[PDB]
């Protein structure tokens, strides 16, 4: 047995229940290089950069990181979020990946499956 | 004035010298707000004013730079302004917080617990407070000087701040001691610095810059906080959240501040004189190690 928080997080989205708040977001210019999760605010003109542990789902809820070791992608770090998405930045972080190759967001900034 | 356009304002030297009577502080701009930016706390504009005014002072900024944070929770169980000290302070720069109360940091470190509890090894190049105890407010009877936390930080000063660092406390009209005040004055320079976003409040960081670990000047405690509510309410100051749309200067320049330890019979007056310049940071460089006491109990 394991508590799956991700999931019903997504579940009570799909309710209609109201997102995660007091997700901290920063003051940058929006110059930055759009990357996903950085060690300083990288917004560009389409993203806001928030504090990473206000943005962790487990972070948030006081539950374990789901990994051996237990460490924390976010936390002490900064993550950039779409405009449209920054109303549920705990849920964008979960229901996105990173690429390993450029470090933008899959289908938000990501264009290393282009000719 | 150009005054709308800095991050804030700072305590002008005549109110400084001043010998005024402890008045009750009563701002001309209470009740009005700051527009901020869309979507932004007031504490991360608040600590962003800060940090931007701190860019104005000679800190010193070694490598490996230590920064302890009180008072770093809200009732949100985030903390904004160790996000914002976090974005401000070079990469590689050590960064403990606490609070009373738990919650998430993107600190290095977090211990929970009242500060008394709080306990380090080493010592620290940059020492934040925004410990406040809304309990002090209190409009019906006398406003004396402040224990509590207060005492710690002063004792936490004493003996684990370094030499050439500097502190930034939050107090208010009646969140204040008169033992800070006097520390003020084993500093280079000090002040008292109100940000634009917040100033239809009595609230101020008494920012003491560049310790020399000895007076240099003699500061009566209550005199000054006296002085400051004179000014504060001689000069209302205009709330602007302009300083927050140009956050192109804002990093903390990595400065690599020589540390060195010496001993207290090596500190000359050529020391002393590069302590005051922000030009050296006197403690050892070892480990940093910290803890929090608990109390057991049935
Ligand atoms: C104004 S809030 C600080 C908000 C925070 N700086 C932020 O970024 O939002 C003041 C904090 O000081 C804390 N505090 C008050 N007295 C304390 C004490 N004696 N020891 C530790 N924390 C204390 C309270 O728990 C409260 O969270
Ligand atoms: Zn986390
Ligand atoms: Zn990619």
């Amino acid at each position: 047995f394991a508590v799956d928080a991700a999931k019903a997080y997504k579940d009570y989205l799909a309710s209609g229940g109201q997102p995660i708040t007091n997700c901290v977001k920063m003051l940058c210019t929006h110059t930055g290089t759009g990357q996903a999760i950085t060690v300083t605010p990288e917004a560009n003109m389409d993203q806001e950069s928030f504090g990473g542990a206000s943005c962790c789902l487990y972070c948030r809820c006081h539950i374990d990181h789901p990994n051996p070791k237990g460490f924390c992608d976010l936390k002490g770090k900064y993550v950039q979020i779409p405009t449209t998405c920054a109303n549920d930045p705990v849920g964008f972080t979960l229901k996105n990946t990173v690429c390993t190759v450029c470090g933008m967001w899959k289908g938000y900034g990501c264009s290393c499956d282009q000719l | 004035s150009s005054q709308a356009w800095q991050p804030g304002v700072a305590m002008p030297n005549l109110y400084k010298m001043q010998r005024m009577l402890l008045e009750k502080c009563d701002l001309q701009n209470y009740g009005d707000s700051a527009t901020l930016p869309k979507g932004i706390m007031m504490n991360v504009a608040k600590y962003t004013q800060l940090c931007q005014y701190l860019n104005t002072l000679t800190l010193a900024v070694p490598y490996n730079m230590r920064v302890i944070h009180f008072g770093a929770g809200s009732d949100k169980g985030v903390a904004p302004g160790t996000a914002v000290l976090r974005q401000w302070l070079p990469t590689g720069t050590l960064l403990v917080d606490s609070d009373l109360n738990d919650f998430v940091s993107d600190a290095d470190s977090t211990l929970i617990g009242d500060c008394a509890t709080v306990h380090t090894a080493n010592k620290w190049d940059l020492i934040i407070s925004d410990m406040y105890d809304p309990k002090t407010k209190n409009v019906t009877k006398e406003n004396d000087s402040k224990e509590g936390f207060f005492t710690y930080i002063c004792g936490f000063i004493q003996q684990k701040l370094a030499l050439g660092g500097s502190v930034a406390i939050k107090i208010t009209e009646h969140s204040w001691n008169a033992d800070l005040y006097k520390l003020m004055g084993h500093f280079a320079w000090w002040t008292a610095f109100v940000t634009n976003v917040n100033a239809s409040s009595s609230e101020a960081f008494l920012i003491g810059c560049n310790y020399l670990g000895k007076p240099r000047e003699q500061i009566d405690g209550y005199v000054m906080h006296a002085n400051y509510i004179f000014w504060r309410n001689t000069n209302p100051i205009q709330l602007s959240s302009y300083s927050l749309f140009d956050m192109s200067k804002f990093p903390l320049k990595l400065r690599g501040t020589a540390v060195m330890s010496l001993k207290e019979g090596q500190i000359n007056d050529m020391i002393l004189s590069l302590l005051s310049k922000g030009r050296l940071i006197i403690r050892e460089n070892n480990r940093v190690v910290i803890s929090s006491d608990v109390l057991v109990n049935n």
